């Protein structure tokens, strides 16, 4: 059953190509007309791109108003980092939301000293990540001993992303659906 | 036809009432929740503890803040819950009373119900009896607004010592009244008089105990200044007593735009640019802050660090991370404005304040200051205490109560005298009318009579004398004197007279304990079909 | 319907307050004074149990005026004695 | 018609089952009793049609009667068993009008409960039904009609096609009313000192599938389903003046009372004591045997011993059957039924006076049956009914049928006054009683009305059922009976319409006199009653209390 | 909730619907049980064993159908079995047809089902006057003419090449159990089966066949004029009704107890040996002391025989049935007795009783059978009483109605023409009983692989004109007169057909509605 399902789900619009010459015409650009739609829903809901250097009168803007987007439920998740340039892990945790934001376009990459955030917040917890999505806080994460601490990579944090809800499992931009073009060449090789 | 037979959806959990025993449950469902409060009414009234599910606990005996934060299933004592705050909302005061008086005519309805009388018609002679009670007590109703306003000022005291004397704040009820009469003396206009409520803050610390507290005139903050090595206590110099209090919306920051930029940074030389841009910034903001001669500064939002010190070389104290909706009072106390920008700032636009200081609560690490003004100045805030953190809330409330008591004072100088005075002076008003048009409604009007009358029975209840020659002796004393201002004497007292017992109530609040109390029943009496759909 | 399969229509209190189990055990007194009523005089088992209900109604009230109820509960001994007292004046007397 | 159920109450307190009250209850008793009322309206008059009812082990019953349909409905609802019981109380006394008495009481609660809920005190509605039901045996009185002027058993005849319809054997009613009227003949007798009865049930139905219903044989005389003891015995006893004897003596290898124990010291007295206590059976049956006892009947058994013996004789022998059908053999034969064998005397005997008379006896064969046909009986004549048909279901049907049939003629032979039927009486009823209470006025008037509209259902019923016009029957039926109610009393054409009404078989109005629909007056008689009782029974019901069982 | 009822009521029309494809469906289960080329139907009964054959009545006796209309058609069978014994098949063949031609009418003409009634009583009495028209007599002594008889049903079964011998074996049965009003009964007809044997010898034997053999080894095998005594006690010392409970005191009394148990067997078998029996046939058992002075005298001792075997032996032999042993005379013991003789099968022992032959009491007869296994011996017992069942209607009746369809197609020629005439209401539903009596013969012609259309065309046309006993030949499916193809069956098979199957129709056309699971 599955068989069938794979030359159209596992493929996208530049793969979907290598089927023209095989599968049905009507077949395949049926589908081709619906994955080209949702790659232009992605350009129009890629309202973002950098890290929102951001102070405190409009985190009550842009942090939340945005969770809301739209308010059709087009919610925005949010990612906040309470920076604090004294700690190691928060200059590592910056060079993540930076990395990101040039992958990930629809979802915006917040940023602001941790000083700045809460009265008297306590240094010893920061760096701290908030996540919010149409006004509520989805998560509340403390510093990241739970993502490797100091040795926190890129892969690491794209996959709390897809437990949050932020990106899907199947994405092609995720490094760990992102195979390498030397990877797909030696597996057609030994097919 | 087939077994199943449905119409709407969920008919197992949907259940009806009808006929004269679903009416019965609801008037007897009323008393469950009378009898609750029927002990806590008068001065000898007992508290009630509240449990939340949070586990937070609180103590009182308002009946508005009883039935609220409650968990209930049947739906007419919702309509009770919706009936004290509607008093406490407006009023602020009688919400037991009016669901005591609520239920009593109940009571009274359910034994004319079973002789034999139509529900809507037992309504219409409870407002033709109301309309009646309410002009009877308007027509032997004092005006206090002739006297001047060193006598009006000592009546404030004998209304402000009723609503306090019901609470435990009356431990010393000559104290902790002049605080409900002095807050208002500042806000009165002497003309037209309006309260202003808005303007009027509270706000109580848990610590100490309850006979330190004082009354202030100025803003209490809960928050440290932006160093510790300032100064605590702040004086005046020279001239100029007014400490010109500058007020800030946005903080000691860069200055940058809303909107996402970058700014482009080229070689050395613009590099080595911007390090002099920030550093004749911060120079430009001293040079601008003294120039208006401000001697203390606060922003709703955190300076920078390089800026926390820069305030304290030239003896400029500063407070920080100053609440928004805190921001706003402050201005209107001083006499002054909030600029939107920095280079607005001039002389005209300071504040103006005797003294503060940085007032310390034994071992706790807390700041708190504490503004004071030598004249008098617009607003007013409570400053209140106590050794819990539940009684200071129930002093708070107490307070509050007292604050809404006084109040309808202002807006409205026509008083009355409660404590069962008033209502037996209407009960008896609509009984002389009953025997003149008997009709059929007669026994509503009888009905309403005995109503009332369970108020001052209650109050009797709880003071331990008798009812009968309580009762007995406010009705034949009563139809003898025209004087109406007997009533029931709780604490003991020798004389019933109340001229010299210093009680005195509104007529704006007895008045609503009668309107809601009526115009609720006609609704709870109107109900037939009682549906409820099972959670 | 009572719970075994017999079913029997009534309108004597008696019996209807016999068959009908009730939980409460002073409201199953009723039960017994119609039995009572039922054993010595035969006539009216329903009025007896209507005027206790209209008695217990008016004593309601009593309880919250603030009187004892042993005063309340005397108060019916010599009204209700007072009351035979009437019965017998306006007692017609008939032959046989 | 009752939706969200009533709320559990915490004020009033009482085991078992939840307390309901208000008009729910007359609400939910009258959806009782359509529930009911539906299912006999469909069965009613010859166009109705019965259903099958199924008896959960492969077995079912196809059922006309009213009293059997709703004995197999066991009806949990405490209203229902009233007319259930109403039903079976009906059949057993008079046997005909049991779909309509439940009919009648269904239309009475519907109106009733319409009545209550119009705010007039159901007191005042039972008070306004016994006034109008009092009014109506006096009318029932008025329009008797005696027989005469009629050729033979014609009047016989044509009342049983009325019972014999609504069945499946009322097309051969033609053969079956002339042998039904025959047998009550048959069993005429005496009691009382000179009032006419017959017995209940007295007529036989063996069930033998075969042939058809038209050649069922009316054989004159009585008729026993049993088996044949030896098959060695003769099945045809030749000759006339056959003699019968009817015994309830038990006869096989007997046993001593409970408390005899023998105990013997000799050993040679076993030889006399087994055949003295098998030869003491043999002193009843040698004295029976001489008096030439052709044929005899027994209720209790009898064993190899005694069988023998009989054969030795060419006597026919019979095994177990009921006690109920030897007492009328021998009214018929004119013997005496003997529990014990004894004399007032000091020795045993047997006389010749116990000895019925007949003329023939034969052993027929109803294709796998054997029955013993007895007939030409001296003493008292009698009758049996030989029921033919397709398959055992139909027999059943035939059973009860004949049984309805036979009880109709039982009851017009008690009675010579007759009413007819087809609606007519219903129809007067209606018209008459709305012109009654007009006088009265006040309160009653719109009662009576509701009650006089009350019977109109039945000539509705039978309308539908036939699937035709039933509102141009009702124009033609109430206004006919009015312009004869209101008419001079001389004026005869009118009167006659009195006489007449509707018919379901061509659809239009004809006589009754000739077309010969006919019913008992006695049928009519107390079948308002037993529902003016049943309507009282649930309508004077406020509240319903139910207790779980234990 | 109410009373136990109201599940799902099927009511109006969708009820008979139901009714009338129920009805049709119990036909169409051996629609191709019919006509002489009828295919066999193996049954398969949840107990273990199983049935072999075509005949309708057997069929539906193992099947089971949980609905209450097809139940009053599966009776029905049980009417033609238990009346004559032959035409089952045709009776539940018939009566589908009957409800579904009714069919239309009651769907969509409206007419109401009483109407329908009163139509088919007329078409009842007419159908029995033309049959009555269409039969000739027969005579009842041709003994050529009652073997063609007899074979008629055997023709549609499996012994149809063995028809020469089983017209012989039925006749000589059928005579032997006729009383000479002329009434004959098959209870006393044994159905004794034996595994195995030629179909050719097996023959009926005057007299009974036992499976027992003697006890004594010393008993004559070969009696010349055996006379048999039936007895009905056992031989051994009874009991008693009552405890005997002898109180013994002495030494010389048990042994005098235990003297007189052989004391009196001693007197019970020496008035025995008053006549001087040669078979001893007891109903009960037998004691081993008795059996040895029974053969000192010359008797023959047999075990227990159950007494419907000995109610067959009474009438071979001429005894009587006899308890009482004390009472034993000379006249009552059995005589004429032909020969004794025990034959060696691995099964059982088998005693043959034949008789002299040579007015009083009916004499029975066992008629063997020598089948390939035990289903045949069932199957072939089933087509005895087929064929017997035949043998009876000839002498309880002598007219003799045509086959082949052609009685029934009479019907349904005469009742068409007179439907033109019978001008009304009842003239669609008269018509409609044609269209049912013309498929009796359509599914004999369907089973021949004919034409249903031409040959039915054929027909009417030659009915009229040519002759009444007109009908289609089965094997070869061509028209072919019945006087010449020489194929007769009785009339009362007819007149059972018809009237069971139209009285069938009136029963389950008054059907409304249907209720199921209200009580036990
Ligand atoms: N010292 C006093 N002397 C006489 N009457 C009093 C005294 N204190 C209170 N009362 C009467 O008892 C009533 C109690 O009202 P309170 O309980 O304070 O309001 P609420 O019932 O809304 O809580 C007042 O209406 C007043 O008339
Ligand atoms: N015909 C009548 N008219 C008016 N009132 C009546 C009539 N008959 C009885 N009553 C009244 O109704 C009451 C009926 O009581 P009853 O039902 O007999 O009690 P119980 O049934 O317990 O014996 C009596 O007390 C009497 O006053
Ligand atoms: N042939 C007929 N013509 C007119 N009416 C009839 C005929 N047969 C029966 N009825 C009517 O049908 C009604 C019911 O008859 P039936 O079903 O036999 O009695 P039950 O109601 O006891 O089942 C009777 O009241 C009678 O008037
Ligand atoms: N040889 C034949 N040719 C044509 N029809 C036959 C022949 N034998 C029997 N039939 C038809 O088959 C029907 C049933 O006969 P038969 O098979 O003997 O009875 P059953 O249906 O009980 O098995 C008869 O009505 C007859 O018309
Ligand atoms: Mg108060
Ligand atoms: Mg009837
Ligand atoms: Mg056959």
């Amino acid at each position: 059953a599955k068989q069938h399902e794979n030359r159209l789900e596992d493929k996208d619009l530049s793969d979907l190509e290598e089927l023209e010459d095989d599968e049905d015409e009507d077949f395949l650009e049926a589908y081709k007309i619906k994955r080209l739609n949702e790659i232009r829903k992605l350009q129009e809901r890629s309202k973002f791109g950098e890290v929102f250097h951001i102070n405190k009168p409009e985190y009550n803007k842009e942090v939340t108003l945005a969770s809301q987007g739209k308010k059709d439920d087009g919610g925005v998740y949010v990612f906040v980092h309470l920076s604090l340039q004294s700690k190691l892990q928060s200059r590592i945790l910056s060079h993540l939301f930076q990395s990101a934001a040039c992958k990930f376009r629809e979802i915006k990459f917040v940023e602001i000293p941790a000083n700045r955030a809460i009265e008297n917040y306590p240094e010893s917890n920061c760096p701290t990540l908030i996540v919010y999505y149409r006004g509520e806080v989805i998560k509340n994460m403390i510093t990241l001993l739970e993502l490797g601490g100091n040795n926190s990579k890129m892969e690491d944090f794209e996959d709390f992303m897809v437990k949050v809800g932020a990106v899907a499992e199947g994405d092609n931009r995720l490094i760990m659906n992102r195979d390498d073009e030397e990877s797909r060449e030696e597996r057609k090789l030994h097919y | 036809m087939g077994r199943p037979f449905i119409i709407v959806k969920d008919q197992g959990n949907k259940k009806r009432q009808h006929g004269l025993e679903a009416k019965k449950s609801h008037i007897l469902a009323a008393r469950s929740v009378a009898s609750i409060i029927k002990t806590s009414l008068g001065p000898r009234g007992l508290d009630k503890i509240l449990i939340s599910p949070d586990g937070e606990i609180t103590i009182t005996n308002d009946g508005a803040t009883i039935l609220s934060q409650m968990e209930l299933d049947n739906e007419i004592a919702k309509l009770l819950v919706q009936l004290s705050k509607s008093q406490d909302d407006e009023i602020g005061d009688g919400t037991t009373g009016v669901v005591v008086l609520a239920s009593a005519l109940l009571d009274q309805a359910l034994e004319l119900i079973q002789k034999g009388i139509h529900p809507i018609k037992i309504a219409n002679g409870f407002d033709e009896a109301a309309k009646l009670a309410i002009s009877k007590l308007e027509e032997t109703c004092d005006d206090i607004s002739a006297s001047n306003d060193e006598l009006f000022r000592d009546f404030l005291l004998r209304a402000a010592k009723t609503s306090l004397g019901s609470k435990i704040v009356s431990k010393d009820h000559d104290r902790f009244a002049e605080m409900a009469v002095e807050a208002v003396i500042n806000v009165m206009d002497k003309d037209r008089k309006d309260v202003d409520f808005d303007l009027i803050k509270m706000q109580g610390r848990v610590g100490g105990s309850i006979s330190d507290s004082k009354l202030i005139n100025g803003v209490i903050l809960d928050k440290d200044f932006s160093h510790p090595q300032m100064p605590k206590c702040v004086l005046p110099k020279e001239g100029s007593d007014g400490v010109k209090l500058a007020i800030l919306t946005c903080p000691f920051e860069p200055p940058k735009p809303k909107t996402k930029h970058k700014l482009d940074i080229s070689s050395v030389e613009e590099y080595q640019k911007l390090q002099t841009y920030e550093q004749d910034k911060f120079k430009e903001m001293i040079d601008d802050v003294k120039k208006a001669g401000a001697d203390v500064v606060i922003c709703q939002w955190g300076f920078d660090d390089e800026a926390n010190h820069l305030l304290l070389q030239n003896d400029l104290p500063a407070v920080r991370w100053v609440g928004g909706q805190e921001l706003e009072h402050i201005a209107i106390s001083t006499n002054g404005r909030i600029v939107p920008r920095f280079q607005d700032l001039s002389k005209d636009k300071l504040g103006t304040c005797s003294r503060i200081y940085e007032q310390e609560f034994g071992t706790t690490k807390d700041r708190m200051l504490i503004i004071e003004q030598s004249k008098e100045t617009k607003t007013v805030t409570c400053f209140v205490r106590g050794s819990n953190k539940m009684i200071v809330d129930e002093a708070e409330r107490a307070l509050h109560d007292s604050l809404c008591v006084v109040r309808n004072l202002v807006k409205d100088s026509r008083v009355v005298y409660g404590g069962g005075a008033a209502e037996v002076t209407m009960s008896l008003a609509v009984s002389e009318e009953a025997d003149k048009q008997r009709g059929i409604d007669q026994y509503a009007f009888r009905g309403f009579a005995q109503a009332l009358d369970t108020i001052p029975m209650t109050l009797a209840e709880n003071s331990g004398l008798d009812p009968i020659g309580t009762l007995s002796t406010l009705k034949s004393k009563q139809l003898k004197e025209k004087i109406s201002n007997i009533g029931v004497d709780c604490l003991g007292y020798g004389s019933n007279d109340m001229k010299e017992l210093f009680v005195v109530d509104p007529f704006i609040g007895k008045k609503q304990q009668i309107l809601l109390a009526t115009q609720l029943c006609r609704m709870i009496l109107k109900i037939d079909n009682v549906i409820i759909s099972g959670k | 319907k009572t719970s075994r399969g017999e079913i029997i229509i009534s309108n004597d209190g008696h019996t209807i307050l016999k068959q009908m189990a009730i939980l409460h055990p002073v409201a199953r007194m009723l039960v017994e004074v119609s039995a009572a009523q039922d054993s010595e005089a035969g006539d009216g088992t329903t009025s007896v149990v209507i005027l206790t209900g209209a008695l217990l109604g008016a004593a309601e009230r009593l309880l919250n005026k603030g009187i004892h109820p042993t005063i309340i509960a005397d108060s019916f001994q010599s009204a209700a004695k007072r009351s035979v007292d009437i019965l017998l004046e306006m007692c017609h007397k008939v032959s046989l | 018609m009752s939706q969200l159920f009533n709320n559990s109450r915490s004020d009033t307190l009482f085991l078992g089952g939840e307390k309901i009250s208000g008009d729910d209850i007359r609400n939910q008793n009258v959806l009782a009793t359509m529930a009911v009322a539906n299912v006999v309206k469909s069965s009613l008059g010859p166009v109705g049609l019965d259903k099958m009812l199924v008896d959960d082990i492969g077995d079912f019953t196809v059922t006309n009667d009213g009293a059997t349909i709703l004995s197999l409905l066991d009806v949990q609802h405490p209203a229902g068993k009233i007319l259930v019981e109403l039903a079976q109380q009906q059949d057993r006394e008079i046997g005909d009008g049991t779909t309509s008495v439940v009919i009648i009481a269904s239309e009475l609660l519907k109106r009733a409960n319409e009545l209550v809920k119009n705010k007039i005190h159901p007191t005042t509605i039972i008070t306004g039904f016994r006034v109008a039901l009092r009014e109506a045996i006096r009318f029932i009185n008025e329009v008797l009609s005696t027989s005469v002027d009629t050729l033979g058993k014609e009047t016989l005849i044509n009342i049983a096609k009325t019972s014999m319809s609504s069945k499946i054997i009322g097309a051969d009613s033609d053969f079956f009313s002339n042998m039904v009227v025959d047998a009550l003949l048959a069993v005429k007798t005496q009691n009382s000192k000179g009032e006419i009865k017959y017995p209940v049930k007295a007529v036989n139905v063996l069930k033998a599938h075969g042939k058809s219903a038209t050649e069922s044989l009316l054989v004159p005389g009585y008729a026993l389903n049993c088996t044949v003891a030896s098959q060695a015995m003769p099945k045809r006893i030749a000759g006339g003046n056959v003699k019968i004897a009817c015994l309830d003596l038990n006869l096989q290898k007997a046993r001593m009372a409970m408390g005899v124990q023998i105990n013997i010291d000799d050993p040679e007295q076993l030889e006399q004591i087994r055949k003295r206590e098998a030869g003491i059976v043999l002193e009843r049956v040698k004295k029976i045997i001489d008096a030439g006892a052709q044929v005899v009947l027994t209720t209790k058994g009898i064993d190899d011993l005694c069988l023998k013996e009989f054969v030795e004789a060419k006597i026919m022998g019979v095994r177990r059957c009921k006690k109920e059908d030897l007492r009328r053999i021998a009214r018929a034969t004119g013997a005496t039924l003997v529990s014990s064998m004894s004399n007032l005397e000091g020795e045993e005997t047997f006389e010749s006076s116990y000895l019925g008379l007949c003329d023939e006896v034969v052993q027929a064969k109803f294709s796998d049956d054997e029955c013993i046909l007895i007939k030409g009986t001296s003493k008292h004549s009698s009758s049996s009914i030989i029921l033919r048909g397709a398959n055992d279901y139909s027999l059943d049907e035939m059973e009860r049928s004949l049984h309805d049939s036979l009880s109709v003629v039982k009851r017009t032979l008690e009675s010579g006054n007759v009413v007819p039927g087809g609606g007519c009486v219903e129809a007067a009823l209606n018209i008459y009683l709305d012109n009654f209470a007009t006088t009265v006025g006040s309160r009653e008037q719109l009662a009576i009305a509701e009650f006089a509209a009350a019977l109109l259902i039945i000539p509705k019923t039978l309308a539908v059922n036939a699937a035709k016009d039933s509102s141009e029957l009702v124009a033609k039926l109430r206004s006919y009976h009015a312009a004869s109610q209101m008419a001079k009393p001389e004026d005869v054409k009118r009167r006659s319409y009195r006489n007449y009404g509707l018919d379901l078989i061509r659809g239009k109005i004809v006589d009754e006199i000739h077309a010969g629909v006919l019913e008992p007056t006695i049928s009519k008689v107390k079948s308002l009653k037993s529902a003016l009782e049943a309507c009282v029974a649930i309508l004077r019901i406020d509240t319903m209390i139910t207790v779980d069982p234990e | 909730v109410f009373m136990n009822a109201s599940q799902e009521r099927t009511t109006g029309r969708q009820a008979q619907i139901s009714n009338i494809t129920a009805a049709k469906a119990v036909a169409d289960v051996i629609r191709t049980c019919l006509g002489p080329k009828a295919m066999l139907k193996m049954l398969l009964d949840p107990m273990g064993g199983l049935v072999l054959t075509n005949d309708g009545h057997a069929i539906l006796r193992e099947i089971d159908v949980a609905h209450p209309a097809a139940k009053s058609m599966l009776e029905l069978s049980r009417t033609q079995d238990e009346e004559v014994g032959d035409g089952t098949t045709t009776v539940i063949i018939l009566a589908g047809e009957i409800l579904a031609q009714c069919a239309p009418y009651l769907i969509e003409k409206n007419i109401h089902p009483v109407i329908i009634i009163q139509a088919l009583k007329k078409a009842l009495t007419d159908a029995l006057e033309v049959i009555k028209q269409v039969s000739k007599p027969v005579d009842v002594e041709n003994d050529a003419a009652m073997k063609k008889l007899i074979q008629a049903s055997i023709g549609t079964k499996y012994v149809i090449h063995w028809s020469e011998k089983m017209c012989e074996l039925a006749l000589d049965a059928v005579k032997t159990v006729r009383k000479d009003f002329e009434i004959d009964i098959k209870r006393y007809v044994r159905v004794e089966k034996i595994p195995g044997g030629d179909v050719l010898d097996s023959r009926v034997l005057k007299g009974v066949l036992l499976n027992k053999d003697v006890v004594h080894p010393k008993m004559s095998r070969h009696i010349e004029n055996p006379r048999v005594v039936l007895l009905d006690c056992p031989l051994e010392y009874k009991k008693g009704e009552s405890q005997t409970n002898i109180e013994i005191e002495k030494e010389e009394d048990w042994n005098r107890i235990l003297q007189i148990e052989e004391e009196q067997v001693q007197l019970m078998c020496e008035q025995i040996l008053a006549v001087r029996p040669t078979l001893v046939i007891t109903e009960k058992g037998v004691s081993d002391l008795a059996q040895h002075y029974l053969l000192k005298g010359g008797c023959s001792v047999l075990r227990r025989v159950k007494k419907s075997d000995n109610n067959r032996i009474a009438r071979v032999t001429g005894a009587t049935i006899v308890n009482r042993v004390e009472d034993l005379k000379e006249s009552d013991v059995g005589t004429n007795c032909g020969l004794f003789k025990v034959e060696m099968i691995g099964d059982e022992y088998f005693s043959f009783l034949d008789n002299c032959k040579e007015s009083g009491l009916q004499k029975a007869c066992t008629i063997m059978l020598r089948g390939g296994s035990k289903d045949i011996l069932n199957e072939i017992d089933r087509n005895l009483q087929d064929a017997m069942a035949v043998a009876r209607n000839v002498m309880l009746s002598p007219s003799l109605s045509p086959g082949g369809g052609a009685t029934e197609m009479a019907v349904s020629v005469k009742l068409a023409e007179k439907a033109k005439q019978l001008e009304g209401i009842q003239q669609w539903p008269y018509q409609a009983v044609a269209d049912a009596m013309e498929c009796i013969p359509r599914t004999l012609i369907q089973n021949a692989g004919g034409d249903p259309i031409r040959l039915l065309s054929q027909l009417r046309a030659k009915h009229a004109q040519g002759n009444f006993t007109t009908g289609i030949d089965g094997d070869k499916g061509k028209i072919v007169d019945m006087v010449s193809y020489g194929i007769w069956e009785p009339e009362v098979i007819k007149q059972q057909s018809v009237k069971t199957a139209i009285e069938s129709a009136c029963l389950l056309l008054r059907v409304d509605d249907i209720v199921s699971g209200v009580r036990k």
